[PDB]
């Protein structure tokens, strides 16, 4: 509620913003469009490019590599929206760079944003 | 009993006896000391194996037996993707299986049948004591009992901690001993943010108690034929080598030219890659993905050969929708994947990474 | 009490915490039902607009349709597929103009069928439901036409093409009865019945006028197609109700919705889709408040139910909020949406005591209409 | 703030949505675009086609033909939103309708809906 | 004290009871001066977007441009044109991709050239303004491609053609020094000069690195073209001044933003674009704020100026609301920009006091990028 | 004296004695119990009119003189518009200067110079008297002098409110003397909404004081040829009338076929309609502007002919922008239109609505 505070995660609700998992998300939280909290909505296609955060897990108190992907090729959702930067770095660092819409790799060369998807890949290191 | 039986197997493992002009054990084309692969000059230079007549090679590069044992068995999931087994393209159904193959295959250690390897573990005093206190009385005699047992054996002793020790720096740094530099961890980045965890990882999502990078999966990624390799095989050159539909049962024809993703551990120093060895350096192996993302006149082109990478030799069932990523490697990143996976090198072959 | 967020959470930790694997995929949603509703958001004019996917009893947005200016959303009855007629401009908001209809899946949400419509036919105008229909066969699709004159499209979804306009009176609305007959609202008074072929000039005939110059019947009436029910409200309650089953219109007598001392104190329907009509229970409901009379189009914060058959007043609820749209679900025990324009939210109420289940929110910039499909 | 009540004119600000002119608009108020009371903001085109409505002034207590005309070929400005609907009728009475776009008539047939002008045409009868 | 509103009808009154006509038509936008300001919305990433022109002075909006999905705004110097490079599909989201660029009027704003883009090359993110840029000449576009792997489009606005793309190394921003020439930030941390033609591999020189790995320069570095000056912040409110009017990079010493009291204290820039310079006065100003450290997006409340030759505050305003980006008209007693995604509000101030002067509303959903023209 | 120069006027307007061979004056022509048009028939029916030889007929319809005073004196404005004066084409500035062309006209009145027309004046007593009385001593014996002060008196004579009354329905509703019927007011709500108002409203916006249902432009709507009214005019199957652009010192090509709006005041008395009276019924006139509107293919045929409306006669300068309006007129909005444009019709011409 302070927008300038440290972010604080908690592991009960996916979605609110400050879901552990979104630490590092810009956009829309695709379980609020059908989707799933690693799903795309119906309709819309599934980027294979991603950016990556480290996510503390307030769970179990491990750290974890997300992934984020984007879907893509529907107009923006408009709901639950959301914008975290820990660990996030400007463009010239694009791995870790979350302003960039990653929505390569998507059928149909979709390229248009949606609402973003937060699957674990593998732990902190 | 779990002891004994792999140390009865680490015994077969390096005996020659099992070759039909002896010359010729698991151990000749999976040398321990280059992470359980073929470091013999053939006729296609490292890409294929010679069997033990001297003469006839195989039309298949010698994978690594480091990690096999994480494989599951042959399945199809709940998605229809076809996983697991042994062989490239999963022809086994798991070590087992696998393990009788080689000695009774006639390019490789070209044994007649089942009762010629009885005939030559019966002539062992020792394989008497190990094998009868293992699977009772009689075993040798009996030359499917004796075969299968030593498959039994075979399957064991790859299935210890000396095929799969997880001492990679990798291992080391994900336990918090070591941390990467900074051009590995730009390499691993890369690997988990493009397409290659899309094949080269355990799991879809979440994370595996004990990693080995590769899904297990069956795909065609549209290598070409090599072709000295292919001349060495003798198999003629209409042969086509469709992958996994060649296993007995599978008819699909989606299957035509999809084989196993290869554990990328040991990957650094087991070269050259591919099902055909059709690539020496690991940095043509990287590059050769981006065939499918970049625009450049050079991605077309095979640096080692100066040529067009080749035609696939299945020209169909081509795994695009991971391959063409929209986005080309550039040299930094290249540099940084080599780097990230020369981390996936077990301890005792580091050594090994200077050549 | 656990909220939809609030399990989703549990899930996924129990998934994590046990090593479950998952692809991740396109979803798709699930199977069409009663308590399915679809939201669409005008956006206040703006040149692309957005229709809202929902289930009724979770109150869960579970899909999302892109659309152009103005679309006009059609749902089939039997939930076989739904779609709009479309607009799109080659550069935003200006340049070359194309018409089109879009057919999709109800539960991929993929489109089965593009279908352009020749010089640019479509009628932009704040949405009205009934200016876009479908046949009861479900193969064709009749969109209106004002500009140059009131004019009906023929769109045959089955062959995937436009055939051909229909020239019409000066009438407004389109309520399909049959595979090949409508009916309209005309200027004068009446209703008009248009029967048409694969050619040919339609054969057109009118009603006797039901109602005078001075009574003003407002843009978005009810019609339920499967009891070819049509019940139109006017300004200040009044309710005509035409029956066209029998594939001609027979006028059932006029109902008031209010009563003579609430009118003289001002109630007054008001709002968007003033009107609901629930089949199987043979009922009405109507958006009222106390107003001006020239503040029609302003939300109302109640809403009264009555018998279709008699007219008497079965129920009067206080909704609680700012209420511009309503409609049913029409199975048993039905729901009772209201949708508020201003809060951006889909209120669902139970329709026998006008009580409120949940809500969905953040429903676009300026959502307007309600659609559901009668399954029953 | 009311909004059920009836409606009251003023005479002061025509950025306001209770300014007098405006009795019968629907959509935006032009001037708070780049345009003015009786003019189109730069770019847009300016429509032949109308709604029309009788707007008492409170100022010369006369009341004025409003022909409401659309400014057209632009997305919706999004300022100084409105909507009034006094004298309004369905659209089955077309010339006092207003959920139409009037955007007919305007040059390269631009038919998109930008904002709305307040010019008087007529004294009222 | 009187608001424009209020001016309007007190003489649309005279002009009533004069009875001065006026026939109804399109304006023209005044003559581009220096206190016009333009407000770009990327809209929370939707697929249609607005530009507002503003005349700070008066504080009214004079105009609007529309846009397709995160189109990059640019703005000709001398006032004689603006132009955006953006992005259609054929069915709003979805579909066949078109990159183009317009060029428009400043008066009329007419598109003057539509310049289509071959191959869909255009860079889709967060609107970062330097990732598009006009040469000093006035007769060059260059934009950035990110994918499939870095690379510079070189469009020709006198011929109205695209012309090449030009490979390069891992670099990104786009800052011409001439026709010919301009400068891009490298991974590595140094900057690289690219000096091109028409064909033939381009000349790439590599300065110096000027910075850590593990220093965070921002998306939104300050250049002013007609001074050849980078300005470019760190996480931490550390400028590095970069110094280009020779045509090679000159690296002049670095100030601090922040004290280090401040800094143990938890200041730091943040915000969109968080960094302005004026040429005349060579001064910068940069928002600022107290924050935990990765919160580096947020709104700040707080200005700093100080002088570009010794880094000496000037000056700490106190905004009094939250603000994402900032700039400054380039005249004489200029004008501080203030723009609140947040409250979607242009807050235009005295730069020398920083009092709040006047303020543009309702700009759109998300406004997040000024663009000024330095016209002296 | 104002008063006595229009009433001098009053006498000229009805004296045969202006035309060549003295069988007709003004009236003839503007006929006072026809709202000051002509209501006799030609061999091209009442499309033009027949001048004094009792052979010669005009190339254009006889428009009224009501309400012809309130029309500004010719001068193109600053939108670059010209705007009044007086004859469809307007080639005469004012009222004034057009009054003396009928007299010298061969095909009208057909007087062989002013002298003529003097010496007309010089032979009538109460001329002599009326005449010196205004303007001095011995006008009648100047040409000249005689014939600028004939024109000067017509002009003030049209300029009384007996030529506009401003007693129509429409005026006295507007003066909340009464009320619109139902279909007359749909139809003023059709003009004021549809395109007309963008070229029979005085102003563009704002109220008019005075309207008179034009706002004193000129525009090429694409009227055909009338071929027979063209035929009995004899200028020759070759002939091409220019409209404005005829006007000598207009040079500029883009008035070619350009006519002034007329006012639609009595308009329901004075058909036939249009500059060369090529359509008899108002009805006709109305929906000849559906021809660029509307779809069906009943708007590319003329009622009256049951032909295609034909070409027009000058295919350039069409005002494309008013005409192209997207909307085509139903038969209620036109039955309303004429319902409305009746309600113009002056109080005394009312008997004849029927
Ligand atoms: C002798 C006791 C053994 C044992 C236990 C194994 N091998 Fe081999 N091997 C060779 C080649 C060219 C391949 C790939 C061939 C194909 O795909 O058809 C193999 C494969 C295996 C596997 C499968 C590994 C996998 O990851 O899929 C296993 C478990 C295995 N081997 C064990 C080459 C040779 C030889 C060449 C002369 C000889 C001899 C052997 N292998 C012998 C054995
Ligand atoms: C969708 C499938 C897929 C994707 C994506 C993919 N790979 Fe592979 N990879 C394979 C398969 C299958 C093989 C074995 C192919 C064969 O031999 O025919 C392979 C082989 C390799 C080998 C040779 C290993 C050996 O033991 O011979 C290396 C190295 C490798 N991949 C690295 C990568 C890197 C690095 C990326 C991406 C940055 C990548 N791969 C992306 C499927 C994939
Ligand atoms: C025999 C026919 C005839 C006679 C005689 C005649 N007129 Fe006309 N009048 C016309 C015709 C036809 C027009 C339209 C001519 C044209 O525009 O070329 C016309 C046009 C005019 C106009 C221009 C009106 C407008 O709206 O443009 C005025 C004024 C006028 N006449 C007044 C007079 C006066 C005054 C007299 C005599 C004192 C006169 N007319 C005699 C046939 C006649
Ligand atoms: C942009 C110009 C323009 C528009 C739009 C226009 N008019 Fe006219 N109208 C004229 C001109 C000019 C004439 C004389 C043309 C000619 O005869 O050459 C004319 C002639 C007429 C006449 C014949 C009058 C007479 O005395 O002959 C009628 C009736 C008329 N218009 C009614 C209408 C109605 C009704 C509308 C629309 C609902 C309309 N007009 C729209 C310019 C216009
Ligand atoms: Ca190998
Ligand atoms: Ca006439």
């Amino acid at each position: 509620t302070d927008p300038r505070a440290k972010w604080v995660p908690q592991d009960n609700d996916i979605q609110a913003c400050d879901y552990w998992r979104h630490c590092s998300i810009d956009g829309n939280i695709c379980d609020c469009s059908g989707g799933s909290l690693t799903n795309c909505p119906p309709g819309t296609k599934l980027a294979t490019a991603s950016w990556v955060a480290s996510c503390y897990n307030p769970t179990d108190g491990q750290s974890y590599l997300i992934a984020y992907r984007d879907c893509c090729g529907y107009n923006v959702s408009g709901r639950c929206p959301c914008l975290n930067t820990e660990g996030e770095l400007p463009v010239y660092r694009p791995e870790f760079a979350n302003d960039i819409i990653w929505c390569f790799g998507a059928e149909d060369d979709a390229m248009t944003y949606h609402c973003t998807i937060s699957p674990i890949v593998g732990k902190a290191s | 009993a779990d002891d004994a039986l792999a140390a009865l197997g680490a015994q077969l493992f390096v005996d020659p006896a099992l070759s039909r002009n002896a010359t010729q054990s698991c151990a000749t084309c999976h040398d321990p000391a280059r992470a359980f692969t073929d470091p013999r000059e053939g006729k296609a230079g490292l890409a294929v194996s010679v069997g033990d007549d001297g003469q006839s090679h195989g039309d298949r590069n010698a994978p690594t037996l480091g990690y096999a044992a994480l494989v599951p068995a042959f399945h199809r999931d709940a998605n229809g993707k076809y996983k697991g087994g042994q062989f490239w393209d999963g022809r086994a159904d798991d070590l087992k299986q696998q393990a009788g193959q080689p000695m009774l295959n006639p390019v490789e250690m070209a044994m007649p049948d089942r009762a010629a390897v009885a005939a030559r573990l019966r002539d062992d005093p020792a394989y008497r004591t190990g094998f009868e206190a293992l699977f009772g009385k009689g075993v040798l005699d009996d030359p499917e009992r004796a075969f299968d047992a030593a498959a039994e054996a075979l399957a064991a002793y790859q299935a210890t901690g000396e095929f799969s020790p997880f001492d990679s720096k990798y291992d080391r740094v994900m336990r918090g001993e070591e941390k990467f530099t900074p051009l590995e961890e730009f390499g691993y980045t890369v690997f988990i943010t493009w397409n290659c965890r899309l094949c080269h990882m355990q799991r879809k999502q979440g994370v595996a108690e004990r990693e080995t990078f590769t899904n297990f999966e069956y795909h065609n990624i549209g290598l070409p034929v090599n072709e000295t390799a292919r001349e060495a095989s003798g198999l003629g050159a209409d042969h086509v080598d469709h992958g996994l539909l060649a296993r007995p049962g599978i008819e699909d024809p989606a299957q035509s030219g999809r084989f196993k993703v290869p554990s990328l551990r040991n990957v650094a120093v087991t070269g050259p890659y591919m099902h055909n060895g059709v690539f020496t350096d690991l940095r043509t192996a990287i590059l050769f993905y981006n065939k499918y993302t970049s625009r450049r006149p050079e991605a077309k082109i095979n640096p080692e050969t100066g040529a067009p990478w080749g035609e696939p030799e299945v020209a169909r069932n081509l795994s695009l929708a991971e391959l063409q990523s929209g986005l080309m490697l550039d040299d930094g990143r290249v540099d940084a994947l080599v780097a990230f996976l020369e981390t996936l090198t077990d301890r005792r072959y580091e050594p090994l990474l200077e050549e | 009490q656990e909220t939809q967020g609030q399990a989703a959470a549990r899930a996924a930790a129990a998934d994590l915490a046990a090593g479950q694997d998952d692809e991740p995929r396109i979803l798709e949603a699930p199977a069409p039902d009663a308590r399915r509703v679809y939201v669409n958001d005008p956006a206040h004019f703006a040149a692309v607009t957005q229709q809202f996917v929902i289930d009724g009893e979770a109150g869960r947005v579970i899909g999302m349709i892109d659309g152009g200016f103005l679309p006009n959303p059609v749902v089939a009855d039997d939930g076989s597929f739904i779609a709009h007629a479309s607009t799109v401009f080659s550069r935003i908001a200006r340049g070359e103009r194309t018409d089109y209809v879009e057919v999709f899946d109800p539960v991929t949400l993929l489109p089965t069928a593009d279908i352009e419509l020749p010089d640019a036919p479509r009628f932009l105008v704040g949405t009205y439901p009934w200016m876009t229909s479908l046949t009861p066969d479900g193969k064709t699709l009749l969109f209106y036409q004002f500009s140059p004159a009131p004019a009906v499209g023929v769109v045959d979804l089955e062959g995937k093409a436009f055939k051909r306009m229909l020239d019409v009176p000066d009438c407004y609305h389109i309520f399909p009865t049959a595979p090949d007959t409508f009916f309209m609202h005309c200027r004068d008074g009446s209703l008009a019945k248009v029967a048409f072929g694969t050619e040919g000039t339609p054969e057109i005939t009118h009603t006797e006028v039901f109602h005078p110059e001075d009574e003003f019947l407002i843009n978005h009436p009810a019609y339920s197609q499967k009891a070819g029910r049509l019940v139109w409200p006017t300004y200040t309650g009044k309710i005509h109700q035409i029956d066209l089953s029998s594939g001609d219109a027979k006028f059932l007598p006029a109902v008031e919705a209010l009563t003579e001392a609430e009118r003289a104190d001002g109630w007054r329907p008001g709002g968007w889709q003033q009107v609901a009509y629930h089949r199987a229970l043979d009922r009405i409901y109507l958006l009222v408040d106390q107003r001006d009379e020239w503040r029609h189009k302003t939300a109302s914060r109640f809403v009264v139910v009555l018998d279709a058959k008699t007219g008497e007043r079965l129920a009067k609820f206080e909704m609680g909020h700012e209420i511009d749209s309503i409609n049913v679900s029409q199975d048993e025990k039905p729901l009772l949406y209201a949708l508020s324009t201003g809060d951006k939210t889909l209120y669902i109420h139970d329709a026998e005591s006008g009580e409120e289940l949940r809500s969905v929110n953040q429903l676009g910039h300026g959502p307007q209409v309600i659609t559901t499909a009668d399954m029953g």
